[PDB]
């Protein structure tokens, strides 16, 4: 269904779909977060908002189009959605706007406005949103002094610095034709978009992104933003993991299925067939869990994240969660493997096959930024359903028994123990 | 069981004292460190500075006491022997 094309070195790629009501087309460069350098970093949050400011949507709004920017480690896409048959007006929008024309978008009292609002965006992000601040502080911890260590949002104190002369090299060094991929989703034919793009002259810079010179590594480590005044306790804990192009791939992220999510509110959450509910279910020792497994360019992380309220008992919750890691290696049944295969298709079928063509666009932008092409939903099923038990039991032997771990928490953690505690837990002395 | 008295510590959790706000702690795993990082440097010159902060509060009493020792000693074997006959009937008489 993905097709893939070439055309004088910038990437067109489609996944048309006829009975979709809204056509989107977009780029999306294979540069992100993991590009800049801990003076600079915010500058890709500066280049969202000011795609999106409100001079440049208005514009957007009298043809009827919408737009939208999403910023991560490895890529950043711009995005315009409009109704099928209005193709043409949302490529031709992108051209003299972003692509040929960013000097009205960079001008004073433009970029002085928009520099006043992210300043406050990630005020307060850094004051009120808990999970998602111990998530990226688990980032700055496990990958420090690294490219793969630095927050996507930037930094208060790297933002004041900022001015309009470091957009402009930004834009230079990444906004390129051999770091670009045009994408386009919903209703809309391969053959129309490509028409299109060369019918018009649609051409980046010349030039070659700079290349990095270290590398991404794991190193074992903890940072504690210990706050008495917050009401909850939050913390995430995690190992090394898989890069996304690793035969691994698919077997990390089963095994993160078998131990799922959490929530103690919901009466069918608390009935679901995971062997660690009976453990934390007696004495309520969280509110909600859930299991990850990121994977990027460099590396990846897999663990979990946990909010609870019961301050007494943090170190119950620790030593029974990691002792269910262990039999990952050692005692992991026929039927866990089958029920996380079946939990695990449909997962990947409400992500990659959902409603809105702007999630598609940038999920095919990505995938072909990086390997060239896209693993079709129907080839990632039969990779799946070929996993064993002694897939399982390898692949955990090597990543998770006896390993290093990364640590971040903050609120009420007086009672999350030290580092070679928790670390004492990854095996058993019975094994 | 019954409850205690009010006491001075308390447990994880509970311990009993100020509310923390604004400090931030790292740390590095012990497997990726050298536990014998800088034994040879701190074995001289950190040694160095802590004898040279107490030696004065141990040594100058020790002193006292060992010339009170050594003196008496030689008084009383001076005083029983021949030529301290003279002083031993005047004293201990
Ligand atoms: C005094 C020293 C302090 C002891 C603390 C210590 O060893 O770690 C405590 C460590 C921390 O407790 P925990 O993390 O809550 O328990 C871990 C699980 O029980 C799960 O623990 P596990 O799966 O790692 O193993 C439990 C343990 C159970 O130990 C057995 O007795 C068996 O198994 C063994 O150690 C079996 C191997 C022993 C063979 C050595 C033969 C030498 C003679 O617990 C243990 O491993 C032993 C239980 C607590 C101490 C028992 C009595 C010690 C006081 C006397
Ligand atoms: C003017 C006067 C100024 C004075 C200037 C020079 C004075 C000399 C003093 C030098 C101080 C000194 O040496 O230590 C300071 C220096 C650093 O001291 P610091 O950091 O300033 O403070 C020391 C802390 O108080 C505590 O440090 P820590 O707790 O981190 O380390 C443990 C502590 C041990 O401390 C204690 O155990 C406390 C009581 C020790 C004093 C009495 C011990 C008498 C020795 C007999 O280490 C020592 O102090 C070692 C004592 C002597 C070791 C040799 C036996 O420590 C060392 O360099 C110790 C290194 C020991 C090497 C360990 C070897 C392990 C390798 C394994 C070999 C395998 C064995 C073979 C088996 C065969 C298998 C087939
Ligand atoms: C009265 C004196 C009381 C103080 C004396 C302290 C002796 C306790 C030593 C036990 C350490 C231990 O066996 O602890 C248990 C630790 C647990 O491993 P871990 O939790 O560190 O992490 C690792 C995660 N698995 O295994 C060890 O260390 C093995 C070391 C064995 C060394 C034998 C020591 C024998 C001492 C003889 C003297 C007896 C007197
Ligand atoms: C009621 C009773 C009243 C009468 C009391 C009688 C006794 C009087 C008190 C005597 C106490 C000893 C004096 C302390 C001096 C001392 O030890 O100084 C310790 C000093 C300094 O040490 P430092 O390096 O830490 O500081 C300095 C920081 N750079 O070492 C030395 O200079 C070593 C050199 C001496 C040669």
């Amino acid at each position: 269904a993905e097709v893939t094309q070439l055309s004088n070195g910038i990437v067109v790629a489609t996944e048309h779909n006829p009975s979709a009501h809204t056509a989107s087309v977009g780029v999306v460069f294979g540069s992100g977060a993991a590009n800049e350098n801990p003076y600079n970093n915010g500058v890709s949050n500066l280049w969202k908002n000011i795609f999106l400011s409100k001079e440049n949507s208005a514009v957007a709004a009298k043809e009827g189009l919408a737009l939208s920017s999403n910023i991560s480690r490895d890529f950043q896409s711009y995005i315009v959605s409009s109704l099928p048959g209005s193709t043409d007006k949302s490529l031709d929008f992108l051209n003299q706007s972003f692509i040929q024309q960013k000097a009205n978008l960079l001008s004073s009292s433009n970029f002085e406005a928009t520099k006043k609002s992210v300043l406050k965006q990630v005020q307060d992000f850094e004051e009120n949103d808990h999970p998602n601040r111990v998530l990226e502080h688990l980032h700055s911890t496990a990958f420090q002094n690294t490219p793969l260590s630095l927050p996507t949002r930037g930094t208060l104190e790297s933002l004041e610095n900022l001015v309009v002369a470091d957009l402009e090299s930004f834009a230079n060094n990444h906004f390129l034709n051999s770091n670009a991929v045009v994408v386009g989703t919903g209703n809309i034919k391969h053959e129309d978009l490509v028409n299109s793009i060369e019918s018009k002259n649609l051409s980046l810079q010349t030039g070659t992104k700079p290349v990095l010179k270290k590398k991404a590594a794991f190193l074992g480590s903890e940072v504690r933003l210990r706050d008495d005044t917050l009401p909850k306790a939050w913390i995430s804990l995690a190992v090394e993991g898989e890069p996304v192009n690793s035969p691994n791939y698919f077997v990390a992220k089963l095994a993160a299925q078998i131990f799922g999510s959490y929530n103690a509110f919901e009466p069918a959450s608390r009935l679901q067939g995971i062997k660690l509910l009976d453990n934390i279910q007696e004495y309520q020792l969280c509110d909600n869990f859930n299991h990850f497994s990121l994977s990027y360019k460099d590396s990846g992380l897999w663990g979990f994240s946990t909010a609870t309220r019961n301050v007494t008992m943090i170190d119950d919750l620790i030593h029974f969660t990691l002792k269910q890691w262990n039999r990952l290696t050692i005692s992991v049944t026929d039927t866990e493997v089958e029920r996380a295969k079946s939990l695990l298709k449909l997962q990947l079928g409400q992500l990659y096959e959902s409603g809105n063509p702007v999630n598609d666009a940038n999920l095919l932008g990505a995938e072909v930024l990086i390997k060239g092409s896209k693993l079709s939903l129907g080839e990632a099923f039969k990779k799946i359903d070929a996993i064993t038990v002694k897939d399982v039991k390898a692949w955990a032997g090597k990543r998770l028994w006896d390993q290093d771990i990364a640590i971040a928490g903050t609120g009420q953690i007086e009672g999350l123990l030290d580092y070679m505690r928790i670390r004492s837990d990854m095996s058993m002395m019975r094994w | 069981g019954p409850p205690s008295g009010k006491t001075y510590m308390g447990w994880w959790g509970h311990m009993g004292g100020p509310k923390q706000k604004g400090i931030t702690s790292y740390a590095v795993s012990p497997y990726a460190q050298k536990p014998l990082q800088g034994i040879f440097h701190n074995a001289v010159f950190n040694s160095f500075r802590r004898f040279k902060s107490q030696f004065l509060y141990v040594l100058i009493p020790a002193g006292i006491y060992w010339y009170w020792w050594k003196n008496g000693n030689e008084y009383n074997e001076f005083l029983y022997s021949k030529a301290g006959r003279e002083e031993l009937e005047r004293v201990n008489v």
